RNA sequence: UACUAAGUGGAAAAGGAUGUGAAAGUGCUAAAACAGCAAGGAUGUUGGCUUAGAAGCAGCCAUCGUUUAAAGAGUGCGUAA
RNA sequence: ACCUCGAUGUCGACUCAUCUCAUCCUCGAGCUGAAGCAGGUUCGAAGGGUUCGGCUGUUCGCCGAUUAAAGAGAUACGUG
């Protein structure tokens, strides 16, 4: 489980994510990466459900790549209670994801093992994925 | 393609006039007819013992169209020429079966007594009593009354018991 | 064609033959005899199958690399190729080849060294 | 390549212009003991047995300027056996090759320069 | 018969075609059968 | 002038799809292409660990050389071996 | 907190039911680690039927005996 260790403030506001990809455009560590094709927000739970999905048809081979994070926070007004009287409680971390930005990448293993764990991994995320190569 | 594949109507007995919808082809076994379907796009033209169809455009179901009616002339002529038969190996334990006339019977495994029409234009035969073989002249009849007769006992995976057409590898399963 | 390794020094106790319509007892004195220059080895012996119950055997070699084990002086080879654990001499790789020619579909001599040289790697022994 | 079947051409019709007999089989029943085995039978180093497709066959006989022997080649399986020398032994050789298996054919070919028929391969042997 | 949203080939001569505006597989092992997308 | 075969028009997602049209590349191809059909698809290996029984197939260990037009210490199916 | 506070009578039980299908039986079919009997899952199908009692105001539930079945819901949580 991905997670800050501690923070300034605990009760952030939202954090939008449309727009075109503000950092992490490009992929800049493997051959092979996932971009998405539409914002969302991606909390912590399927990062690592993606995570341990590329690490268990990866192999002791090759290496993966992480690129979000979950640093922003939210909230969730608890079960059965009116509205008002202050903002509710943190419950779990998301990771901001604007559409065009790489997020997994993974190399040094065969190509077609690349195009299915990439695959694998995008099932498990809400967002509208795309595979993409690494250029020259 | 199928399509354009030069049929060779040998003139033995098989003559072919054309209609604007009939097809009439004759031989030594018997007439044969196809019932052609309006507005046509294929083009039938017929030379000294050779026949072609061309296609007059490009479309999709005059494609279609084009392989179609090639197999159907081709399989009419080696029909009416030679005609076609299918055999059946009727196994079983107190399975058998034979002709009375023009309706054949079944004695299977049912409590009920089964006939089963034979159709004008076909010819049915039972070498042995567990053995039939269906002559006919037209594939599609033959087939129809293959099928027909399978379909009231058909093959079991644990036995070898039921209908089953000759030259066939009925899949095996175990039971305790 | 049903492929068998009888025992050189034994044929008698058996019947999976016996529903070719082989006649054991025919052909159990001739396993013995061919076979007694080979004493205490295991052979293996191609059986054809003649529609007139006619029969005729091929005697063949012991299993290959299992010679190469004692030319390397050691029991058992590497679990492990990388591991160069043995090594054994190109001209005592000549002596083996020799022996198994009977069994070898080589065309030369030459060539029957070089199917005993993928062998050799197998068990993970230099070749000097 | 062009230049590549061109090489594969102009070897194989080179090799004909010198060759004592050229004679066409179907490599039909041929097994691959069989034809390990019938290269060994051929033994002396001067004689060679291939599976030759039959567009190459054509074009280097045509170039080693060879007539009415295309109907050796023409529309069937076509391995090839061409010695040097004493030519006579190696066509006893597939002849009792053959007869020793199930079967296989022997359409014909040509004998220092003259062509022999299927019937006359058994002259020959 | 297995009615799955998404049909896949599983074995490797497990063909699929289009019969009757819907999407279908078939194979020798009549463990694949599939319809409806 | 094109596109659509779905009443799409005349409601909607993740996902699946030889639906179909267009464009840009790229491979083979008339010394014959792809599909089908007819042949063969081999040797060292029944390598060893191991299972009454594992020897191409219960699994596991390096998993390659040779003959040859061709070929996996076997494509899968399929055997107590 | 949008209609009704110059009144829209709210649980359950009885009577009468009607409708949907995400089917409980009857009906048709595919697959199976489906020998047969008996099953499990899935597809099609709403024509008809879907019990009687003890306890509790009870719906709900537990229990008892049954039947092919004792369906899931909706109708101002149908119906003064
Ligand atoms: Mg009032
Ligand atoms: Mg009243
Ligand atoms: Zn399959």
């Amino acid at each position: 489980m991905l997670q800050p260790k501690r923070t300034k403030y605990r009760k952030p506001h939202n954090v939008s994510y449309e727009g075109k990809a503000k950092g992490n455009s490009y992929v800049a560590f493997g051959e092979y990466g996932l971009v998405a094709t539409k914002g969302n927000w991606i909390d912590a739970r399927a990062i690592e459900s993606a995570r341990i999905a590329i690490s268990k048809c990866l192999g002791k081979t090759g290496k993966m790549w992480i690129r979000i994070f979950p640093h922003m926070s939210k909230t969730k007004k608890p079960l059965e209670v009116r509205m008002g009287s202050g903002k509710g409680n943190p419950e779990f971390w998301v990771a901001v994801v604007k559409q065009g930005t790489v997020m997994f990448e993974v190399a040094n293993i065969p190509e077609s093992q690349m195009i299915k764990a990439l695959t694998r991994a995008g099932h498990k995320l809400p967002v509208t994925w795309k595979i993409l190569k690494r250029e020259e | 393609k199928i399509g354009n594949r030069t049929i060779t109507l040998d003139p033995a007995k098989v003559n072919l006039n054309f209609q604007k919808d009939h097809i009439a082809v004759k031989g030594p076994l018997g007439q044969i007819e196809l019932k052609l379907p309006p507005n046509l796009p294929l083009k039938f033209e017929l030379k000294d013992n050779n026949l072609q169809i061309t296609r007059n455009n490009e479309l999709k179901q005059s494609k279609i169209f084009h392989g179609t009616y090639n197999a159907l002339i081709t399989n009419a002529i080696i029909g009416v020429t030679q005609g076609f038969e299918k055999k059946l190996r009727l196994v079983g334990v107190g399975y058998r079966a034979n002709v009375e006339g023009e309706t054949l019977n079944l004695q299977l495994g049912y409590s009920h007594p089964i006939k089963e029409k034979i159709p004008k234009g076909l010819t049915v035969k039972v070498e042995k009593n567990t053995e039939i073989t269906i002559s006919g002249i037209s594939k599609e009849l033959v087939g129809q009354f293959a099928t027909e007769v399978r379909k009231w006992r058909k093959p079991e995976p644990y036995k070898g018991k039921g209908v089953l057409y000759f030259d066939e590898v009925i899949v095996r399963k175990a039971g305790k | 064609i049903a492929k068998i390794n009888l025992l050189g020094g034994q044929a008698k106790p058996g019947p999976a033959l016996a529903s070719v319509g082989i006649n054991m007892g025919e052909f159990t004195k001739q396993f013995n005899e061919k076979t007694k220059d080979k004493q205490g080895e295991m052979i293996p012996c191609v059986i054809t199958a003649y529609n007139d119950k006619s029969f005729d055997f091929i005697l063949k070699t012991t299993p290959v690399s299992i010679l190469l084990k004692q030319a390397a002086k050691l029991e058992k080879g590497a679990k492990n190729a990388k591991t160069i654990v043995g090594k054994i001499t190109m001209a005592k790789a000549k002596e083996i080849a020799q022996y198994k020619l009977v069994d070898l579909n080589a065309n030369t001599v030459e060539a029957a060294l070089k199917m005993v040289l993928g062998t050799a790697k197998q068990m993970g022994i230099e070749v000097i | 390549a062009k230049k590549d079947k061109a090489q594969q051409v102009a070897d194989v019709s080179h090799l004909l212009s010198t060759s004592a007999g050229f004679v066409i089989f179907d490599y039909t029943s041929m097994s691959a003991i069989e034809a390990t085995s019938i290269r060994k039978k051929l033994f002396k180093n001067g004689s060679k047995i291939k599976v030759i497709k039959n567009n190459i066959l054509r074009r280097a006989l045509k170039a080693g300027k060879f007539e009415g022997i295309d109907e050796t080649a023409i529309k069937g399986k076509l391995a090839v056996a061409v010695g040097v020398n004493e030519i006579v032994e190696t066509l006893k050789a597939v002849d009792g090759v053959v007869k020793a298996k199930e079967a296989m054919n022997f359409v014909c070919g040509y004998f220092d320069n003259r062509a022999f028929n299927s019937a006359d391969l058994e002259k020959i042997a | 018969m297995k009615v799955r949203a998404s049909v896949k080939p599983i074995c490797k001569d497990c063909k699929i075609i289009k019969r009757h505006q819907i999407v279908r597989v078939i194979c020798k092992t009549q463990k694949h059968k599939q319809r409806q997308g």
